């Protein structure tokens, strides 16, 4: 089968920017491409095919170029309605396959993110469990790492995390670390801390509370 | 009667291109009038026989006209894990031309197209192809609606049903006023013949150089069929339109079908959705009964008239002996919802191999007296065989019987003057309808300007 | 008493015969000058005429080539007879007419050839190997009607040419049959086998070799043969003086005039011969097929009778072209033409079974009619054709000329000839329109008015001039 | 207009099959291919097959030999999408598509279908309140909502009057049960001094519990 590697992964960019979305194959493929729009939680839209050729309803500020196993797709000055994920698909061969994927971001200054722990709650201890909810709102860029530590030692077995969409009002993301853990476990040991790595403080920005204590 | 067949305008193309095979008015956006040629045996790129069109503006002296340039390149796409092959040698270009609004539309019926996948193909066929252009902006378009990517082993399993691979779509052609380009396709379902109509519009917005396979919705193609008095009837050898239905706001089609019915020949009027209303039969059979129709009100009354020839009619003499002469039929569309009944009027040949009917053109009103006339060819007739064009004026019964002038042919023996014709269209500006002649055999058209009645 | 030869009152010995061909004149000087110069040659006599200036010519016919009409076809260099008399001299004066006879026989054994055109598309692929013993089979059946007996073969396909032909994949060119699991012939028009020769083990072993191949549309290319086997007359080797049997074999549709547009081809068929040393027909790929008005004026030029041997699912079309084409013979063929055999001797019987006369060169003025004696003995006025007939068999016809006044050219001639024969019956034509007593005219004679008249046949007439 | 209308979402259990479906309006289902395509947030976006619905020839990838299985009813303008002895990897999102003109493109998409493929039962959620420990001038609560299936649950907050300044995650399966969790943010003045309740509704089971938020 055809690969299709789409780069880049993502981008952070800004309006009326003219980005370039490329799209490499594993062999020629002669113009039989086309390219895709899928904007947040919803379904896809054409926008090119066969390497060149707008779909109709398409805005021109939006083409598709190149040749043999080297394809882009360019939005001049782009709208706020562009910022959404793309993909480029291979028509030459059967089986049809895909790119990764590229998702366009709204690029804006950096910032810290808001952490806050939260200890088990009395109804949850009473029923036999355990969960530690560690949270990290309005921070940017998306690029972030937890650590969750247990008497100041990694723990990595029981956590779960989850990520936002980039927010439609500040344009940052936040996370929400959830470490479970059994009622007779999580009395085993005393303190329970989440570490957060960003790029906006060399530092590891620290929150955590004991057990018992308060 | 009032053509002038002293002070003719010749234009003429390079030797041996068929030039003249077929013609039409041609008004751009400013409404003069131009003449389009097409050449089925020019020359391309490769020194090989592809065809050609020309554009001829007016000029009273005639002479040498430019080319209409399109793309005579063999193409060539890898998609979906197959081949799409185009074939533009001996396709001829220009075999049917027709102009409608300020776009032309020239077809090569033999343009020919395989599929390969692997070590199957769809076998390389004729589907045939018309390529249109808007000659002022420059725009180009192609349309070829029998081209499919079917294999050559399936069309055996279903006993060649829907089998559109042999169409040679643009063999003849036709535009309604609305803008529905109808092709004549008289190989498509396995030489059955069928039709294929689609609005001129969206050809050009659905088309794209090098995709040779695309889907216009819009289109339209007629039904294939199990009846055998269809096989080898070669339904869409000629096309025409016109109103028969007495509904204003739907258009009918006149198809010719010369062999249909074991080579006894009939025409048919079908609506829009090719739902047959009337079938006229053959006379005689090998007659090609069906070969050029046309639509015309004669009798000025204000419904269409049908005129179909029989160029091969052999009409009966002393001694039980029978000599091909060609004949003309005509039939009057009667008041309201009615049947076409019997012809009317039959124009029978004179010359031996005459070939009187071979194309038929309504001419207008030529005259100026309140009805409109037509022109007969007969491509092989006149008393030196070297071609005659008859002019037939309208009258309130319908035609006149006796011709009321004779047009001969002013090129050398196997010219094919009258092979194609057409009329209705002032030309000059002075008010009368002209007619356009083309002569493929000596590669040139003759105008002929109607004047003033004497 | 008077008549209207007198009432009349003619001025001149040419006028005097045109009222009626019972009317004569006296050229004698002796006469009464109230007697008459025109009356019946009774009355004249009667009066005292000289016998010898008597103009009275007579309505006659005599014959001058009477051969006796031919027992036997065989032997001869064509010294063979089927119509008698062979010329007779014909003279009538204005608006008389005489009779004639004509004798006409169907001779015993006349000479034959016949010349097998075989559809070989695949569809006929069963039909080649029932036919390998043909041509010993056909000479058992036919030695009882004919010593003389050649036979040919030729065979069809289709105009060897998209879309009629297969062009993918390249190998498809030279083996038609590719996709399929046999071999077969590239396409071909129409080629010449063998010459009409008598030898007939050539017919079968040229047959032994041929083969069939395969074209994509049903009708086939038969009417390009049929044209070419025709106007070739020295490859097909038709004799001068030999009935010509032209056996056309197919289990299909045909291609007609105008089909070949939809392979490019428009030229007309120029009924000419192209069939060249190679022995295909070269214009296959660039002449259209021809009509059937053009087929029947060569088959009547070389008088071939054309036989259509189709199978059952193409009869009723075969027969109404054969309608088309007067002189044509249908028989049904089996669908592995078995019984191809017993059709051709079937044929032939229904070929000779007619005697139809045909007019050559008749002038404007003269009109014939005719009385038939067909069968034993029995009159059948008003008719020129016999049917029903065996070989051996006599016919014969009376003639009766009427002439319409007096033309110009005093000596005509025209044939009448049996449809397909040979031979033929030549009536030389003189009209007597003038009299004898004309050519001792005497110009500006002193008898007329003081020489401003001719003297002529015992009356003055005026001169040229006046 | 070309419009591609599938199926409602499918909630399956493994080994069993699922039919999906995709009417065509505005058009004949007739005229084009007809191809399907499968969507994962990791191993991202698959082409399953191809059906020409015509005359139902249809073309697979090699992958989804077995368990796909593609047809068309022209009568009520309709394709299928067939898939058999159903995995948890086989949860994804299902789009059929059509080309616009090129016969081989792929431009017209339609909503997509929701499989979800689990052993689970109608599972209520577990509700908790997350208050934070014994100092700011910005302060955080949260709400837990746990074990819960299937999908969704709407969550607000003071019964949606407290909407802006809030975070509700995703939710994320653990164990065939969902976990959902979601936040909110204020100044030190608004609470405890004002009541906060976490409104949760689970239409599957129909509950709607609510737990004020408690300090320590
Ligand atoms: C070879 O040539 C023959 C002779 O022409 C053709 O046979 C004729 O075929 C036509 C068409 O099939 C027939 O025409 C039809 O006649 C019917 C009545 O015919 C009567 O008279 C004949 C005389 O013998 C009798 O045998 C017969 O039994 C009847 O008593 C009509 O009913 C038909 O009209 C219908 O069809 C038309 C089609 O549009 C409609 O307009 C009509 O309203 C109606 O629906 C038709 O007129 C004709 O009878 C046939 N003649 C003979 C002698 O058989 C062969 O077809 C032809 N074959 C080939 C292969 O070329
Ligand atoms: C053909 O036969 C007809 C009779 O059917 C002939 O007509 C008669 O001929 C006889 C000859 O003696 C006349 O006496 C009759 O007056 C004729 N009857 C008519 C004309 O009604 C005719 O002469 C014959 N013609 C030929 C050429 O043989
Ligand atoms: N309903 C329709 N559209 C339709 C109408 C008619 C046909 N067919 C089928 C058949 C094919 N034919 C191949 C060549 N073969 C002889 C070759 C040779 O002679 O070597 C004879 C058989 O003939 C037809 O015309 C198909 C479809
Ligand atoms: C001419 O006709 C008459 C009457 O039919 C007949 O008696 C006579 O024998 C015929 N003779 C010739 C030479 O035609
Ligand atoms: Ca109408
Ligand atoms: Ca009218
Ligand atoms: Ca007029
Ligand atoms: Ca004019
Ligand atoms: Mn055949
Ligand atoms: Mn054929």
């Amino acid at each position: 089968d055809i690969l299709m590697t789409q780069s880049p992964s993502s981008m952070s960019v800004s309006l009326g920017d003219t980005v370039s979305i490329t799209c490499h194959a594993s062999q020629g493929i002669s113009s039989n491409i086309g390219w895709l729009q899928q904007k947040p939680g919803k379904s896809f839209m054409g926008l090119i095919y066969y390497g060149t050729n707008l779909v109709d309803g398409v805005p021109s500020r939006f083409s598709g170029s190149g040749s043999g196993a080297d394809y882009s797709l360019t939005i001049s000055s782009l709208d706020s309605e562009d910022f959404a994920d793309y993909y480029c698909v291979q028509y030459a061969q059967l089986p049809y396959t895909f790119g990764g994927g590229t998702k366009l971001e709204i690029k804006r200054a950096d910032a810290a993110p808001t952490v806050s722990i939260f200890p088990p709650s009395s109804e949850q201890l009473t029923s036999g469990g355990a969960s530690v909810v560690c949270f990290l709102n309005n921070f940017y860029p998306k690029d972030i790492n937890v650590k969750w530590k247990i008497d100041g030692s990694e723990r990595q077995n029981g956590v779960l995390n989850s990520w936002t969409d980039q927010d439609s009002k500040d344009s940052t993301y936040s996370m929400s670390s959830t470490l479970t853990l059994t009622k007779d476990e999580y009395e085993r040991h005393n303190s329970y801390t989440c570490e957060a790595t960003h790029k906006t403080s060399t530092s590891p920005i620290v929150k955590s509370f004991n057990r018992n204590e308060c | 009667l009032n053509l002038d067949p002293v002070q003719l305008t010749f234009y003429a193309g390079p030797n041996g291109s068929q030039f003249g095979f077929s013609l039409d008015f041609h008004k751009d956006s400013h409404g003069r009038v131009a003449i389009v040629v097409g050449a089925p045996r020019t020359l391309g790129p490769s020194q090989e026989e592809t065809g050609g069109v020309f554009l001829c503006p007016w000029r009273a002296e005639g002479g040498q006209c430019p080319s209409l340039l399109f793309d005579l390149r063999d193409e060539t796409r890898n998609v979906g894990s197959q081949t799409l092959q185009t074939f533009k040698a001996r396709q001829g270009l220009g075999a049917s031309v027709v102009s409608w609004s300020d776009v032309i539309v020239a077809c090569a019926p033999w343009q020919h197209w395989n599929v390969l996948e692997k070590t199957e193909e769809a076998e390389k066929t004729p589907v045939g192809s018309c390529f249109l252009a808007q000659p002022e902006s420059g725009r180009r378009a192609e349309y070829s609606p029998c081209r499919g990517n079917t294999l050559s082993r399936i069309y055996v399993e279903n006993d060649f049903s829907w089998d559109k691979r042999y169409c040679e779509a643009g063999f003849s052609s036709v535009v309604t006023q609305a803008g529905e380009l109808v092709l004549g396709a008289p190989g498509g379902y396995y030489f059955l013949g069928l039709l294929a109509q689609a609005p001129v519009a969206d050809i050009f917005s659905s088309y794209r150089p090098g995709i040779l396979l695309w889907h216009v919705s819009s289109q339209s193609l007629s039904f294939d069929s199990s009846n055998p008095e269809y096989f080898d009837g070669y339904w869409g050898y000629s096309v025409a339109v016109g109103e028969f239905d007495g509904d204003l706001n739907t258009t009918e089609y006149v198809v010719g079908a010369p062999t249909w019915s074991w080579t006894l020949g009939a025409v048919e009027i079908l609506d829009s959705y090719y739902q047959r209303l009337h079938r006229l039969r053959g006379e005689q059979m090998a007659s090609y009964f069906g070969h050029s129709v046309a639509v015309t009100d004669v009798n000025g009354d204000g419904r269409h008239d049908l005129l179909v020839g029989a160029p091969l009619y052999m009409e009966s003499r002393a001694d039980r002996k029978l000599a091909e002469v060609g004949r003309v039929y005509l039939f009057l569309q009667p008041r309201g919802p009615h049947a076409l009944g019997a012809p009317s009027l039959l124009l029978t040949g004179t010359q031996l191999y005459g070939r009187f009917g071979s194309a038929i053109a309504p001419l207008g009103d030529l005259d100026r007296d309140g009805y409109n006339d037509i022109a007969v060819a007969a491509p092989y007739g006149g008393p030196s065989g070297r071609g005659q064009v008859l002019v037939f004026l309208g009258q309130s019964e319908g035609l006149r019987s006796r011709p009321s002038q004779v047009l001969d042919s002013p090129f050398p023996t196997g010219s094919a003057f009258g092979f194609s014709l057409r009329g209705a269209v002032d030309i000059d500006d002075n008010g009368y309808p002209d007619l356009i002649v083309g002569a493929y055999g000596a590669n040139q058209v003759a105008v002929y300007r109607a004047q003033p009645v004497v | 008493g008077p008549n209207i030869c007198t009432t009349r009152g003619v001025s001149s010995c040419q006028q005097c015969l045109a009222v009626s061909p019972m009317c004569a004149w006296c050229s004698d000087e002796a006469l009464p000058l109230g007697s008459p110069r025109c009356d019946l040659k009774e009355n004249l006599l009667k009066d005292n005429c000289a016998p010898e200036s008597i103009e009275f010519p007579v309505s006659e016919a005599r014959v001058l080539e009477d051969r006796p009409l031919s027992d036997k076809g065989s032997g001869d260099s064509s010294q063979v007879t089927q119509v008698s008399p062979q010329r007779i001299a014909l003279r009538l004066r204005p608006d008389d007419s005489k009779n004639f006879s004509i004798q006409v026989r169907q001779v015993e054994d006349y000479p034959v050839d016949i010349y097998y055109l075989m559809d070989l598309s695949y569809s006929m692929k069963d039909d080649l190997w029932s036919i390998q013993n043909l041509g010993t089979k056909l000479a058992t059946q036919m030695r009882k009607l004919t010593s003389n007996l050649r036979i040919g073969f030729g065979a069809f396909v289709d105009k060897p040419v998209s879309p009629y032909m297969y062009i993918s994949p390249p190998e498809a060119l030279e083996n038609p049959c590719y996709d399929m699991k046999t071999t077969c012939l590239p396409m071909f028009g129409y080629k010449h086998v063998l010459t009409l020769t008598d030898q007939v083990t050539r017919f079968n072993e040229e047959v032994k070799k041929q083969s069939v191949s395969r074209n994509r549309d049903a009708p086939e290319g038969g009417f390009d043969a049929i044209m070419q086997a025709t106007v070739c007359d020295e490859k097909i080797g038709w004799r001068n003086d030999a009935s010509h049997l032209l056996v056309f074999t197919t289990d299909a549709k045909t291609h007609i005039a105008l089909d070949g547009r939809l392979a490019g081809i428009v030229q007309p068929n120029d009924g000419q011969c192209h069939v060249g040393s190679d022995n295909h027909y070269s214009a296959s790929t660039t002449m259209d097929y021809p009509s059937l008005g053009l087929m029947t004026e060569k088959l009547s030029q070389k008088n071939i009778n054309l036989i259509f041997a189709v199978t059952e699912n193409v009869v009723n079309l075969y027969q109404n072209y054969s309608e088309l084409i007067p002189g044509t013979t249908v028989g049904v063929l089996s669908m592995d033409s078995s019984n191809v055999l017993q059709l051709i001797v079937d044929a032939y019987g229904k070929i000779r079974s007619k005697v139809e006369l045909e007019v050559r060169d008749l002038p404007e003025e003269l009109s014939l009619s005719f009385n038939a004696t067909c069968l034993n003995n029995e009159v059948i006025p008003g008719l020129k054709s016999c049917m029903g007939l065996k070989i051996g068999d006599t016919v014969s016809f009376s003639i009766e000329a009427k002439v319409r006044g007096c033309p110009q050219e005093k000596e005509k001639s025209f044939t009448i000839k049996p449809v397909g024969f040979k031979d033929s019956l030549i009536v030389q034509v003189t009209f007597d329109c003038d009299c004898a007593c004309q050519a001792q005219a005497e110009p500006n004679s002193h008898r007329c008015n003081n020489g401003n008249g001719t003297f002529e046949c015992g009356v003055c007439r005026c001169g040229p001039g006046w | 207009e070309v419009q591609l209308q599938q199926s409602g979402a499918e909630l399956v259990k493994p080994g069993a099959s699922v039919k999906l479906s995709c009417t065509a309006s505005g058009f004949n289902i007739k005229d084009t291919y007809v191809h399907w395509v499968k969507q994962r947030p990791e191993q991202g976006l698959e082409w399953i097959g191809r059906i020409d619905p015509a005359n139902g020839y249809t073309k697979y990838d090699p992958k989804f030999q077995g368990k796909a299985t593609i047809t068309a009813d022209t009568s009520s303008n309709t394709a299928y999408l067939q898939l058999s002895s159903l995995t948890s990897e086989d949860t994804a999102v299902y789009y059929c598509v059509r080309p616009l003109y090129d016969y081989y493109a792929m431009d017209y998409w339609g909503q997509g279908t929701s499989v979800t493929v689990s052993s689970a039962k109608t599972t209520a959620p577990s509700v908790y309140p997350l208050a934070p420990v014994c100092t700011g001038s910005s302060v955080t609560l949260g709400c837990l909502v746990k074990g819960y299936f299937p999908e969704p649950v709407t969550l607000t907050w003071n019964s949606g009057s407290l909407s802006s300044g809030v975070h509700t995650f995703p939710a994320v399966l653990q164990s065939d049960l969902y976990t959902l969790s979601s936040s909110v943010t204020v100044t030190s003045s608004t609470w405890p001094s004002q009541s906060i309740t976490c409104n949760v509704a689970h239409p599957a089971s129909s509950t709607k519990v609510d737990k004020k938020i408690e300090p320590r």
